[PDB]
């Protein structure tokens, strides 16, 4: 039910040999459109404040507990414009790199 | 002498106005003071080298 | 005078002057805005805000034997009603007034 | 009182920092208006300018 | 008709005023200004009392108000300041002993008699100083200066004196460069100078005449006065690479006690990091040289003086730090690489076009392989061994005997355990992190005990006291010291996310 | 299609962001399909938002100038059509002095930008850095703090930020003295002032001379009146075609200079001063009333006035 | 949303060396407020009785609990404009002196 | 029945013991009401009585 542009590896515009752009069908926009939206941060979308993830006050920031960063990923999944529900979340924040795994759910 | 600027005038009363110096040939200037003072108590005017 | 609040986008109605009327304030860059609007029928757009002058400028609008309207200082929607006033004046005010302009 | 900015770059999000076709497209936009709608009035005021 | 103040007082006070007793992290700067005596240290603790003392044109008061106004994550304020004198060359001998305000003119009958004594070399008396007309505190200087060249000896011959205005002292200075003392005492003598000016009465301030000296010396001499710092700094002109060399390995003598940071330039750091390969406690930052300082090297000095430790959740990182104030220095990535493999910091800007991000990135510090990279695992270390000292040495000075027998070391762990508990609940220990195979063979061989990885998998730390008899170098004679050895999990900080989803 | 001619005969209209940004959604939407994602994280979200914001930034910034021809604008359009007939800008200007006065220890610089102090607080600033002689006598240059019309007293300065050794701020009348203009006119004084000269260009001749004399200080009554012809119309106007016959009262006349500078201001152009019939109010000066030339780059003129004749009831 | 004219140790107006009286914006006002406040008593308010701190009844006169005094006090504390909540209150009655300490709450 | 006060001083307070400004301002309008405002009604009655 829903469609986007098919963008690389990097953030921008990917065109095929032909020089034509590719409408993608659903469950890979689903992919794109859920990397993005973890990859867009608060505080930038002019129009919607208080949308994406607060990585500057909830993760680089000394904390106290990593729940509310856990809340505010799981929303940043959420809000896509077919994804359902969520599997599983995994937050390692084991050795130096913070890890984070997740699967989620669509209707098709 | 040399330059042709007034330096310095001072206001103890309500004395001065204006002060300048014209130039003139070969060394000589000329001198003119103002005064406007409220009383009229002129009493001697005195003048030295610095 | 006309009730206000600190809001930057607002419209109020009100009944004075034996007619009926609607104004609407909103900020666009720097100067205040206005849309005056009388009996359900539109009358300016986009008139500028300053202190004493006069709202309604061209010369048959503003009254035959209408009123008129006029801020007291540059209007500013954070200082609403705090120091800032907007203020009706019917017909016969009005024209000593705008005889004392002169 | 409140500051306006009114800039049409503000649209890019820094998920793009690597893209040379996004950027170049919302940027050559982004000249365009400044050109064809300020300048514009910049020029025609100056002119007008009695 | 009385006053409220007999019966009721209130303070008051703005808020966020935390009183805090123990060891402070300020920061200190070691100046060649002529102001500043070269024994004295002086502690400020606002921009206003620095600017009163300096002066807005003084460098110094620009470090110390771009120090001072910074907000860390936990809302929190340097609060203090320090400053050295570090004498670049010779100087001659000078006194100086006024602080408060006595200056106001009261010169006025004084000129009768005036016997100021000067206790140089030689004992020498001043003779009658007019002071009467009193018309200007300077006018009077040059008068008593003028009477000091009436004096023949070689060291008044040439004298001068100074008066200061914003702050009030009077200063004399001698006329040889290197050598020499001098000293000034009071007399009988009823209507006497030296009772009124500032110096030979109480609080003075004397200096001995000495010739140039290298930095290191003189940060070793400023420790020896005190050491209720971290993290010190040379202001001014920068520094060639031998003297930064050199106080680096003195730096390094100490064990974990401060931090050295410098400024230097992208073309410089070639040279530095061979120099200094090892050598823990030193921070290199990147300056620029097109725009201003804007005093980069400051930044990790005023993050960690921001740190507050008794309070939980206080170990902070260092990667994401916002100062809008300073500039930016490097935007691309091949020469972020290059600066990385030099172990340097700088401010990295991420973008243009729109709102901005630069922060203070590397965290890590030059250092041996033994020794820890990372900041705040140093200051960690840094709090941890001035808690200990002080709690062994409350035991001591408190009990009247420590027998060297069972008791004597339950004793010691039943005092060392108030820290370890304000440790974990601070955050410098950690709990749960894995540990390698190669890791805990270290671990095994570090201590004898096996099982103890363990127990710092487990709980974070674990520890053991021994006590044995040696022989002292002094003297002869042996006597019985305790030896515990501590083993703990470094703290760590976030510096690079993963993630990865998948659909199903 | 979706365009909105915002543009009326009443005015200008502004649309909210809102209704803005819905348009443009919708105008994208039929581009592409219905399907579309449009959220801020998507390459085709940002060219919404670049959109919304460029369309809305060009359609306020049109309506701010929608009026300027009336007198209510400001900010350089208003000052040019204002200075069409008279108006001065900027005049932001710092009363930048010389020969100041320095007394302090030999052989010795001050460093630039220190900071000086009058009695009622004024901040004054230097300029240069200069050596002192050993005499102890220096000149120095100031400026200000604040870019406003200051107003220092003559009285000896206070220093604030203090070199070494270095005092006594001292006047010396031989110094410079600027007056400053500080932004005297903003944006009301002009309309103001634009109202003041309607108001004088509004008044016909008589009018005028009456208005203008009637302000003139310690005037009591004046009587003006114009013949207009060769004939009697209220007194023997006979003299000239058309003269002014103008007649002034006052309670000593103070500023004579001053009573021939009003008259001076209004003048239709083409029609003589001079009145007298022998008979009629007593000329002050036969053949003029000596009046100034002009204030503002001109030369002589000549006028003529009367007074009236004193009675007893 | 408080403001108050600046005085000094004691409570007499002060003048800075301009001559002009300084108008404090919030925060420093709730701080000279909440002490002035604080230091007024009860009894002598014309046109509202009952309010103040009862020192002479409460405090300085012998007493049962001490309870009625951390009341007066607390009550007297709040009733500033801007004031929400009390966060500590000691009374430390240690030697002869009255311990007081608090930790007030603002808006901002 | 009940007593009538009315006096300016009635405004200082225990707060205002050592303060010369505030105290003196307050005193100088309760002479100031005390001249002009009550003495004023003495004479005038004292001068109105036949």
């Amino acid at each position: 039910s829903t469609s986007t542009i098919r963008t690389g590896t990097n953030n921008d515009i990917l065109l095929d040999d032909n020089g034509n752009m590719v409408i993608l069908r659903d469950v890979e926009a689903c992919a794109q459109d859920v990397r993005a939206a973890m990859l867009m941060r608060t505080g930038e979308n002019i129009f919607d404040v208080n949308s994406g993830v607060g990585y500057f006050e909830y993760i680089f920031s000394p904390q106290k507990s990593y729940d509310d960063a856990r809340k505010s990923i799981a929303d940043a999944i959420l809000s896509s414009p077919d994804v359902t529900g969520i599997e599983q979340l995994d937050i390692d924040i084991t050795g130096e790199v913070f890890g984070v795994d997740a699967k989620v759910i669509t209707i098709h | 002498l040399d330059s042709g600027n007034v330096i310095s005038d001072q206001m103890l009363d309500s004395s001065v106005v204006s002060a300048r110096m014209i130039r003139l040939e070969n060394g000589w200037w000329r001198c003119v003071l103002t005064t406007k003072t409220v009383s009229s108590s002129f009493r001697a005017a005195y003048v030295a080298p610095a | 005078k006309i009730p206000l609040t600190a809001v930057p986008n607002q419209a109020i109605s009100f009944n004075a002057g034996s007619s009926y009327w609607k104004i609407r304030l909103y900020q666009n860059m720097d100067m205040m805005n206005a849309d005056i609007s009388r009996d359900g029928v539109i009358v300016c757009h986009g008139v500028r805000c300053f202190g004493g002058i006069p709202l309604l400028q061209y010369s048959h609008q503003y009254r035959p034997d209408y009123g008129n309207f006029v801020f007291d200082r540059d209007a500013d929607w954070t200082l609403f009603g705090d120091g800032i006033n907007l203020f009706y004046l019917d017909g016969a005010e009005f024209a000593e007034y705008q005889a004392l302009a002169t | 009182l409140p500051a306006y900015n009114s800039d049409i770059q503000q649209a890019l999000k820094w998920l793009h920092n690597q893209a040379p076709g996004i950027t170049g497209l919302i940027q050559r936009k982004a000249q365009w208006y400044d050109r064809f709608s300020r300048q514009f009035w910049a020029n025609w005021e100056r002119d007008v300018f009695h | 008709m009385i006053s409220q103040s007999r019966y009721i007082r209130i303070i008051s006070g703005v808020g966020a005023a935390a009183p805090v007793a123990g060891r402070k992290l300020i920061l200190r700067v070691m100046t060649t200004n002529n102001v500043i005596p070269p024994g004295i240290v002086i502690e400020f603790d606002n921009a206003n009392a620095v600017l009163s003392y300096f002066g807005a044109q003084s460098e110094e008061y620009q470090r110390a108000a771009a120090y001072f106004k910074f907000i860390s994550k936990s809302v929190n304020s340097p609060s203090s300041i320090s400053f050295a004198r570090w004498v670049n060359t010779a100087i001659a001998p000078m006194v100086v002993g006024d602080n408060l305000p006595k200056t106001i003119a009261d010169f006025a009958g004084f000129s009768a008699g005036v016997l100021t004594i000067m206790v140089g070399a030689a004992e020498q008396n001043i003779t009658a100083i007019d002071t009467s007309a009193a018309t200007s505190m300077d006018n009077v200087a040059s008068i008593i200066q003028t009477e000091i060249r009436k004096n023949a000896d070689p060291q008044l011959a040439q004298a001068t004196v100074t008066w200061n205005q914003n702050t009030n002292q009077f200063t004399l200075v001698g006329a040889t460069i290197g050598t020499g003392v001098l000293a000034v005492a009071k007399s009988a003598d009823p209507q006497d100078m030296s009772t009124a000016l500032g110096w030979s009465t109480s609080n003075v301030v004397n200096v001995a005449g000495q010739s140039a000296d290298l930095p290191d010396a003189a940060v070793a001499k400023s420790t020896n006065v005190s050491n209720n710092f971290g993290s010190f700094l040379f202001a001014g002109a920068p520094l060639d690479n031998d003297q930064i060399k050199a106080v680096s390995a003195w730096n390094a003598a100490q064990n974990n006690q401060f931090i050295y940071t410098v400024a230097t330039s992208l073309a410089n750091l070639g040279t530095l990091f061979t120099l200094v390969n090892g050598n823990a406690g030193t921070a290199l930052n990147v300056l620029s040289a097109t725009a201003a300082n804007d005093f980069v090297e400051q930044c990790p000095s005023e993050i960690l003086a921001a740190t507050n430790y008794d309070e939980p959740g206080a170990s902070q990182n260092y990667m994401y730090y916002q100062f809008p104030g300073r500039n930016i220095t490097v935007s691309d990535d091949t020469v972020a690489n290059t600066v990385d493999k030099s172990r340097g910091n700088y401010i990295g800007v991420t973008q243009a076009n729109g709102q901005q991000l630069a922060f203070y990135q590397r965290g890590i510090l030059c250092g041996g392989p033994t020794d820890a990279v990372d900041m705040n695992v140093y200051a960690n270390e840094i709090w941890l061994k001035s808690a200990i000292a002080q709690a062994l040495l409350d035991l001591f000075l408190n009990v009247n005997a420590v027998p060297a027998s069972s008791t004597g070391e339950a004793m010691t762990l039943a005092v060392l355990q108030p820290v370890l508990d304000k440790a974990t609940a601070n955050g410098t220990f950690t709990y749960g992190k894995e540990i390698s195979a190669v890791q805990q063979q270290y671990i095994t061989q570090v201590t004898g005990d096996r099982r103890a990885w363990r127990q710092v998998q487990t709980l974070g730390y674990w520890i053991n006291i021994t006590f044995s008899s040696y022989t002292n170098s002094n003297t002869g004679l042996t006597e019985w010291k305790a030896n515990y050895t501590l083993i703990y999990s470094k703290g760590d900080a976030i510096r690079f996310v993963e993630g990865s989803d998948v659909m199903i | 299609m979706a365009n909105y001619n915002y543009i009326v005969d009443t005015g200008v209209i502004v649309a909210d962001t809102a209704d803005v940004l819905s348009d443009v959604e919708a105008e994208f939407r039929a581009a592409l399909g219905a399907n579309i994602n449009l959220a801020a994280s998507t390459p085709q979200g940002s060219l919404v938002a670049a959109e919304a914001i460029a369309r809305s930034s060009v359609m306020r910034n049109e309506a701010r100038i929608a009026n300027t021809i009336n007198p209510n604008v400001s900010f350089g359009t208003f000052l040019d059509a204002i200075c069409a007939l008279m108006g001065i800008e900027r005049g932001s200007d710092l009363s930048t002095f010389g020969y100041g006065v320095q007394v302090t220890g030999r052989s010795q610089t001050r460093i630039s930008t220190g900071s000086r102090v009058q009695t009622p607080a004024g901040a004054i600033f230097t300029v240069m850095s200069d050596v002192t002689i050993p005499a102890g006598g220096v000149a120095t240059i100031d400026i200000k703090s604040q870019e406003y019309g200051n107003i220092p007293l003559p009285v000896g300065n206070l220093i604030i930020i203090d070199g070494t050794i270095g005092w006594s701020g001292a006047k010396v009348i031989a110094s410079t003295r600027v007056d400053p203009g500080s932004r005297q006119m903003s944006d009301a004084e002009l309309k103001n002032a634009r109202v003041n000269r309607l108001a004088i260009q509004g008044r016909n001749s008589t009018m005028a001379i009456k208005a203008y004399v009637s302000a003139v200080p310690n005037v009591t009554s004046v009587n003006v009146i114009e013949n207009n012809t060769g004939a009697v119309q209220v007194v023997n106007g006979v003299s000239f075609t058309l003269p002014y016959a103008v007649w002034v009262c006052v309670a000593g006349n103070p500023d004579k200079q001053a009573v021939a500078d009003a008259l001076w201001a209004a003048h239709n152009g083409g029609t003589p001063w001079d009145y007298g019939a022998t008979n009629n109010g007593v000329p002050v000066d036969g053949p003029n009333g000596v009046p100034v030339r002009d204030p503002a780059s001109g030369r002589k003129y000549v006028v003529k006035w009367t007074t009236p004749i004193m009675y007893d009831g």
